[PDB]
RNA sequence: GUAACGGGGCUAAACCAUGCACCGAAGCUGCGGCAGCGACGCUUAUGCGUUGUUGGGUAGGGGAGCGUUCUGUAAGCCUGCGAAGGUGUGCUGUGAGGCAUGCUGGAGGUAUCAGAAGUGCGAAUGCUGACAUAAGUAACGAUAAAGCGGGUGAAAAGCCC
RNA sequence: CCCGGCGAGGGGAGUGAAAAAGAACCUGAAACCGUGUACGUACAAGCAGUGGGAGCACGCUUAGGCGUGUGACUGCGUACC
């Protein structure tokens, strides 16, 4: 039995999320945790609400015990990019793009 | 029917060891390149390393013919501005008697990854004594 | 195409490629190329030729049985259901009718069967004469179109 | 100035072969209240070394 | 930078003369297949028995076809027992292609023979939209300057005192 | 109902023929960006393919020695308009 948490139209784009991700990928939960607690990124706390939350999902709709958890999958897709302009020198106008991301983790018993 | 092809983990080997002492270099030269290439065996495949290893002794006794003593040059280029170096062959048999005959299979072999192989089967020794008798090496009167 | 003859920039000093309208083909919302026009399709056919052509198509039909010739047709009372037991004896189901005189009983009852057609002898013409399984012809009918093909 | 071609998704990613993070390879325990701690730091709930430092 | 045999090397592996072998091309031959043009059997509503010969190709000329949208044939035919489209697999023709079918999709599609074209895109510093690259790089807009305590808050270098 | 800041965004439940129709909503192609698996890759030089070809993985098979993916090594080979 595996759960599913995500987090759509995260304000960050996915290359900064995938740093974080990669850090906590195959470990257990409460390993897991304990790393995000102590990581000084901005993803760090995204992607940590959305452990949670997948942790929390096991309980009550599946049923699961925590300590036999553990982040069996976790990736980021990018999510639409928000279109800017930021003036230039000279009456240059620039496009400036606000990535976006989608976080998924996985929680499994296995 | 498909033809043939030789199996790098299936091929067999032999020593050999070969007395270079009066030997013509190039003469000498051309017959170690066939036989480090596998070209006297029937199971020749060009992609795959047939040959047998060698053993030459006596590598610092090799002839040549006419002034080539004296004349004869090997240049080579350090990759700085300077660069260009050059030594004669007497010169080069009383420092490093084993490149004489090195570098004159190197350039007789093919050039890439397998040709490269093939020379590592090829012993040089200056003496008249080699340290691979474990590997029962055969005389061959080449 | 509506819109202003202005060229939308310079020829040269921008690193973009030549423009003049901004009603190009080449452009979204430009002008088509070649834009097309009413036109009339007709083509002439010579008397001779079409004349030949019904008598082919005739011929063809009584060669093939598809022609039916009939002392006359007609019913009592303009009701689509009389025509129709009518040509359920006769094994008919896609039939045109000719007749010499255009009864308006006949004509009313088959204006509502899609699979039969009433015309005058006058009003035949070569699609209607092939699209058709079968011709039912009057007597009187089939002397008419004599003279009109003669 | 600029390149004279596209990098391939190939050189993008053996340059960011070196951008890895590294997690803290453990965390300390405290003597006294156990909660686990960056090693050399008080505990979020003010001690340090069990000695209970300040925690308004 | 050897740099006036391609290299290694060669006193023949150089040069001259003679002789016999072998290697060597999409040339020639052998085997199988396709097509064009000729004459022949008066064969045949013509394909062959055969039969010789030809088939590199730009500008360009001639010949024969594939597929797309639309009209008739069609109040027919296929289709919720799953249409078009999307995505795989297998088979098939000399080619443009065609046929069948798994999954997706959830309502249209269309044989045959004819008819008409907004009928086939990689390029035009082509046009519009979307998304890459440099790169997590430059930069964050006057070098007048900040420090600490308390408060509020999920969170305070920037807010309040 | 649950995690979250009485958020954003999700996981259940329920509605429906369908929620991978959830309002950023029919179908959902391509560029582009990811996770997983198989194989190759850290002594090897160039339009990145092509001809030959070992090994490994996997599906077959009355061992039928074939198919599929990968491609050590090797001959030839300087895109298009």
């Amino acid at each position: 039995m595996e759960t599913i948490a995500k987090h759509r139209h995260a304000r960050s784009s996915a290359q900064k999320v995938r740093l974080v991700a990669d850090l906590i990928r195959g470990k257990k939960v409460s390993q897991a945790l304990d790393i995000l607690t102590y990581t000084n990124k901005k993803a760090a706390v995204l992607v940590k609400k959305v452990l949670e939350s997948a942790i929390a999902n096991a309980e009550h709709n599946d049923g699961a015990d925590i300590d036999d958890l553990k982040v069996t999958k976790i990736f980021v897709d990018e999510g639409p990019s928000m279109k800017r302009i930021m003036p230039r020198a000279k009456g240059r106008a620039d496009r400036i793009l606000k990535r976006t991301s989608h976080i998924t983790v996985v929680v499994s018993d296995r | 029917m498909k033809t043939f092809t030789a199996k790098p983990e299936t091929v067999k080997r032999d020593w050999y060891v070969v007395d270079a002492t009066g030997k013509t270099l190039g003469r000498l030269a051309t017959e170690l390149a066939r036989r480090l290439r596998g070209k006297h065996k029937a199971e020749y495949t060009p992609h795959v390393d047939t040959g047998d290893y060698i053993i030459v002794l006596n590598a610092d006794k090799v002839a040549v013919t006419g002034n080539k003593r004296t004349d004869k040059v090997y240049y080579h280029h350090t990759g700085h501005i300077g660069g260009i170096k050059q030594a004669t062959f007497e010169e080069m048999i009383a420092r490093r008697p084993e490149r004489v005959i090195e570098i004159a299979v190197k350039g007789m072999l093919p050039k890439g990854p397998l040709g490269r192989a093939m020379f590592r089967k090829l012993k040089v020794y200056a003496g008249n004594e080699h340290n691979h008798a474990a590997q029962q090496p055969q005389v061959l009167d080449i | 195409v509506t819109g202003s003859g202005k060229k939308p920039w310079r020829q040269k000093g921008t690193g973009r490629a030549r423009s003049g309208s901004i009603k190009s083909p080449i452009w979204r919302s430009g002008g088509v190329t070649f834009a097309a026009r009413p036109q009339d399709h007709s083509q002439k056919v010579n008397k001779k030729m079409y004349r030949g052509a019904l008598k082919s198509i005739l011929s063809e039909l009584v060669r093939q049985d598809r022609l039916i010739v009939v002392e006359k047709f007609s019913v009592e009372a303009p009701k689509t259901k009389l025509l129709a037991q009518k040509l359920k004896d006769m094994a008919l189901e896609d039939v045109l009718i000719i007749t010499g005189e255009l009864d308006e009983n006949l004509f009313l009852a088959a204006r509502n069967l899609h699979k039969v057609d009433v015309r005058d002898a006058t009003g035949i013409d070569p699609v209607s004469l092939i699209a058709f399984d079968k011709v039912v012809m009057t007597a009187d009918a089939v002397k008419q179109v004599e003279e009109m093909l003669a | 100035a600029v390149q004279q071609n596209k990098p391939t998704r190939s050189k993008r990613g053996m340059r960011r072969s070196h951008d890895a993070l590294t997690a803290v390879t453990s965390l300390s325990v405290d003597k006294t209240s156990g909660e686990k701690h960056l090693r050399h730091h008080i505990t979020a709930d003010g001690y340090y070394r069990g000695r209970k430092v300040i925690a308004k």
